[PDB]
C-alpha cells in the first residue's frame, strides 16, 4: 500500500501547525493553539484507493537555512504555504520557499496553499493591513504565483472554518499517484 | 490558563520524544546491532553514522532533562533556567545536525528495504527516517515554547529570557556548522 510522505513549509504566519493540526483531528483546536504537531501518518482513501499518507510540520525551522532542508529529501510532495492576510509570506514563496524547495527536490510536485482564508474578509484584518499600505492576496494572485513556480495546484483553505482543508490533502495525494 | 497550556504540552511533548526516541533505539538501532537480521554490507558497522549521537541525546533526556522539565510543571515562568543549566547537554544536537546529511545517504544508497522490513516487522507508523528528523524538530521547537510563555508571563520573565537565548543559540550553532 502506498505510502506518502508530505512536507508542509512557508512563513510561521501561515499556521502551518494549526493547519495540520486542524486537518488531523477535523476540528479546529480552538482555546490554545499546540506549537507541536509530531511527524503523522494515517490511512485515507482517494478516487477509492486507499493510501498511507504522511504529515511533516517544519515550524520553529524558520530561521534555520542549513537545517530546514534535512527535512527535504524523499519527499513525495510539498504544500508550501503562505497566509492570505500576509503579502510578506506570499512573498517569501517566490523568495526563500519555492528556491529551496527546488533546489534539493527538483521533481516533486508543489500544491501552493494559501492559508487563513478566514481572515481576508475580516474588517479588522484588512484595516490592520490597509494601515501599512497593503491589502489580502486574492485568487488571481495565487494562481499566478502557483504558475510561476510550477505547482500544481493553488489551492485556499481555513483551518478555523476547515473549508478547503481536506480538499488541500486530497490533491497533495492526486499530485503523486 | 494560557501558561499552564503551554507547560503541559512542554512536558506531554518532551514524554513522547523520549518515548520517540526509546523506541528507535530498541527497534531500528537494536536490529543492526543485535545479530538477529541480514545487514547489508553497506550499512555493517556504521550504525555511528546512521544514528549519530542519539544516543547520548535519548539518555540526556530521559536521565536528566524529562525529570527537571517535570519539576517546573507548576513553575512555567521560571522554565527558562532549566535550559540555562543544561545548556552544555544542548550541544549535542551539534554533533547530530552536522551527521544527519551523511545518516540520510548512506541510508538510501546502501540500505535498501533493510529498515523498511523492519518497520513493517514492527508495525512502526514512523519509518526510520521519521524517527531520525525528530532530534532535529525538537531541537527548533524548544524556542516556540518559550516564546509562547514569554506572551504571557509577567515582569518575572527574564527567567525565560535566558532560556530563550540558550535556544536560539543552540539550533543556530547546529545550522551553523552544516558543510
Ligand atoms: C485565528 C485565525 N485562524 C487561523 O489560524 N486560520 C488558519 N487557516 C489555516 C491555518 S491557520
Amino acid at each position: 500500500m502506498q505510502a506518502i510522505k508530505c512536507v508542509v513549509v512557508g512563513d510561521g504566519a501561515v499556521g502551518k501547525t494549526c493547519l495540520l493540526i486542524s486537518y488531523t483531528t477535523n476540528a479546529f483546536p480552538g482555546e490554545y493553539i499546540p506549537t507541536v504537531f509530531d511527524n503523522y501518518s494515517a490511512n485515507v482513501m482517494v478516487d477509492g484507493k486507499p493510501v498511507n499518507l504522511g504529515l511533516w510540520d517544519t515550524a520553529g525551522q524558520e530561521d534555520y537555512d542549513r537545517l530546514r532542508p534535512l527535512s527535504y529529501p524523499q519527499t513525495d510532495v510539498f504544500l508550501i504555504c503562505f497566509s492570505l492576510v500576509s503579502p510578506a509570506s506570499f512573498e517569501n514563496v517566490r523568495a526563500k520557499w519555492y528556491p529551496e524547495v527546488r533546489h534539493h527536490c527538483p521533481n516533486t510536485p508543489i500544491i501552493l496553499v494559501g492559508t487563513k482564508l478566514d481572515l481576508r474578509d475580516d474588517k479588522d484584518t484588512i484595516e490592520k493591513l490597509k494601515e501599512k499600505k497593503l491589502t489580502p492576496i486574492t485568487y488571481p494572485q495565487g494562481l499566478a504565483m502557483a504558475k510561476e513556480i510550477g505547482a500544481v495546484k493553488y489551492l485556499e483553505c481555513s483551518a478555523l472554518t476547515q473549508r478547503g482543508l481536506k480538499t488541500v490533502f486530497d490533491e497533495a495525494i492526486r499530485a503523486v499517484l | 490558563r494560557k501558561k499552564e497550556f503551554i507547560m503541559a504540552e512542554l512536558l506531554q511533548t518532551e514524554k513522547a520524544y523520549v518515548r520517540d526516541l526509546h523506541e528507535c533505539l530498541e527497534t531500528y538501532l537494536w536490529e543492526m546491532t543485535s545479530g538477529v537480521e541480514e545487514i547489508p554490507p553497506g550499512i555493517l558497522n556504521k550504525e555511528h553514522i546512521i544514528f549519530g549521537n542519539i544516543q547520548e541525546i535519548y539518555d540526556f533526556h530521559n536521565n536528566i532533562f524529562l525529570k527537571e522539565l517535570e519539576k517546573y510543571e507548576q513553575l512555567p515562568e521560571d522554565v527558562g533556567h532549566c535550559f540555562v543549566t543544561w545548556a552544555d547537554k544542548f550541544q549535542m544536537y551539534v554533533t547530530y545536525c552536522k551527521n544527519k546529511p551523511d545518516s540520510n545517504q548512506l541510508i538510501l544508497e546502501h540500505a535498501g528495504t533493510f529498515f523498511d522490513e523492519i518497520q513493517q516487522r514492527h508495525g512502526l507508523a514512523n519509518s526510520i527516517s521519521s524517527y531520525l528528523i525528530k532530534p532535529v524538530q525538537r531541537v527548533t521547537k524548544y524556542q516556540l515554547l518559550l516564546k509562547e510563555l514569554l506572551t504571557c508571563c509577567e515582569e518575572g520573565k527574564g527567567e525565560l529570557k535566558d532560556g530563550l537565548e540558550v535556544m536560539l543559540s543552540v539550533p543556530k550553532k547546529a545550522n551553523d556548522a552544516m558543510h
